[PDB]
């Protein structure tokens, strides 16, 4: 169907910055066209309506433009409020739809991630499941990929993360990613490698251990 | 097809 | 003064019928042009559209959806109703439904669109978890390794959320990440908090992370130390 893409996804930004966000349909919608922002834990709150129109109550450093494919939101001086997740709707043909979001936080500088890797405990052993995780700690900016690998086999669907909210005292995030593998298979392998990727490693980091190496 | 208001 | 509130159960499992209700306020769905739609937001995703009713109770439903929802408003009540059938674990979100304005009119006469543009009231939002999981306390394993060093704990398999995790009974704060926790395909969640120390204070501080899972009445401290006795 029609699809709306949001650029840039994600963005840094200081209080008193002058940040644009653009939306573009793969069809023009005329100006049936708006824009919200989202803080965590709220609902989006709409910011304009009809491509350019301010919403009642919204603050004035909010416009936006364009008609037909192009649109763009922007914020003439950014508040401490702004920093939030970004959205357009289109409402000229259904269903109506939404782009993908566009994060706006505080920016710093960038931040390579202490990473840690810890094996299974024996107490979870013992019940059958071996969970490996690793720890990428307080990095920035928040985009990082992290490569699990066992004997040198690249490991797909069966790991899980989650990333912390940015820090308020350093801006920075924290990442979780869990590889589970049940208890036979752990076994039957012997190094477990987790492989980062960040804007702030010259290269990828590698941490690993050997099973049952003692 | 079109939203409600289209046209 | 516009309010929308969604109402329905915070828990599901896979292939019921989920129910969710919007009551609202400050509007009449009778009104000419007003609409009351439903967007549902996965944790950690995108907004997506689900559906759309009108005054003139005229319905419009997302395509990829279409076959499991049904809306339909009660003008009496100020409610507006979304049924979806056959849920399953994707459909894990919050649920926000929102309010759609109608033309602007004078005397009786539309003469500005414009103001449909947009969702421009919303609820809070009710967030409904798809899982066949009953109440399940969490396992406590230790996270070690380990001038940085970095040790946690890994609450694993329990239901529902949340739980509450600390260190120290409390005493220690800096360095600690409580990491979200996530849905794994067993239906129980899991979640790791970890904590970042002077690489020198291990041989002398200890590190106990205490977990509190309320619903299951599951309360775990767990002493973690650099492994090797």
């Amino acid at each position: 169907a029609l699809q709306l893409t949001q650029s840039p996804s994600s963005l840094s930004a200081s209080v008193g910055d002058r940040i644009t966000i653009t939306c573009r349909a793969s069809q023009g919608v005329t100006s049936a066209l708006a824009w919200y922002r989202q803080k965590p834990g709220s609902p989006p709150q709409l910011l304009i309506y009809d491509a350019s129109s301010l919403e009642s109550g919204v603050p004035s450093r909010f416009s936006g433009s364009g008609s037909g494919t192009e649109f763009t939101l922007t914020i003439s001086t950014l508040r401490p409020e702004d920093f939030a997740t970004y959205y357009c709707q289109q409402l000229h043909f259904y269903p109506h739809t939404f782009g993908g979001g566009t994060r706006v936080d505080v920016r710093r500088t960038v931040a390579a991630p202490s990473v840690f890797i810890f094996p299974p405990s024996d107490e979870q052993l013992k019940s059958g499941t071996a969970s490996v995780v690793c720890l990428l700690n307080n990095f920035y900016p928040r985009e990082a990929k992290v490569q699990w690998k066992v004997d040198n086999a690249l490991q797909s669907g069966n790991s899980q993360e989650s990333v912390t909210e940015q820090d308020s005292k350093d801006s920075t995030y924290s990442l979780s990613s869990t590889l589970t593998l049940s208890k036979a298979d752990y076994e039957k392998h012997k190094v477990y490698e987790c492989e980062v990727t960040h804007q702030g490693l010259s290269s990828p980091v590698t941490k690993s251990f050997n099973r049952g190496e003692c | 097809e079109l939203d409600a208001w289209a046209s | 003064r516009i309010t929308l509130k969604e109402s329905g159960p915070p828990l599901v499992k896979p292939t019921q019928t989920l129910t969710l209700t919007c009551s609202f306020s400050g509007f009449s769905l009778s009104d000419f042009g007003v609409g009351v739609g439903w967007i549902r937001q996965p944790p950690g995703k995108a907004l997506e559209w689900l559906a759309i009713i009108y005054s003139d109770d005229d319905k419009r439903y997302s395509p990829s959806l279409n076959t499991r929802l049904t809306i339909t408003k009660d003008t009496s009540k100020n409610q507006v109703v979304l049924v979806m059938t056959r849920v399953s674990p994707v459909d894990t979100a919050t649920y926000f439904c929102a309010h759609r304005r109608g033309p602007t009119t004078l005397f009786g006469v539309p003469i500005a669109r414009g103001p449909v543009n947009a969702m421009d009231v919303w609820g809070q939002g009710i967030t409904v978890t798809i899982s066949s999981t009953s109440t399940k306390g969490p396992s406590v394993f230790p996270l070690a390794p380990s001038g940085t060093a970095a040790l946690g704990c890994l609450v694993k398999d329990y239901f529902p959320e949340p739980v509450t995790v600390s260190w120290n009974s409390g005493a220690l704060t800096s360095g600690v990440h409580t990491f979200p926790a996530v849905l794994q395909s067993s239906g129980l969640y899991s979640l790791s908090s970890v904590v970042t120390v002077p690489s020198s204070s291990l041989g002398t501080q200890t590190y106990t992370c205490n977990v509190n899972h309320k619903p299951s009445n599951t309360k775990v401290d767990k002493r973690v130390e650099p492994k090797s006795c």
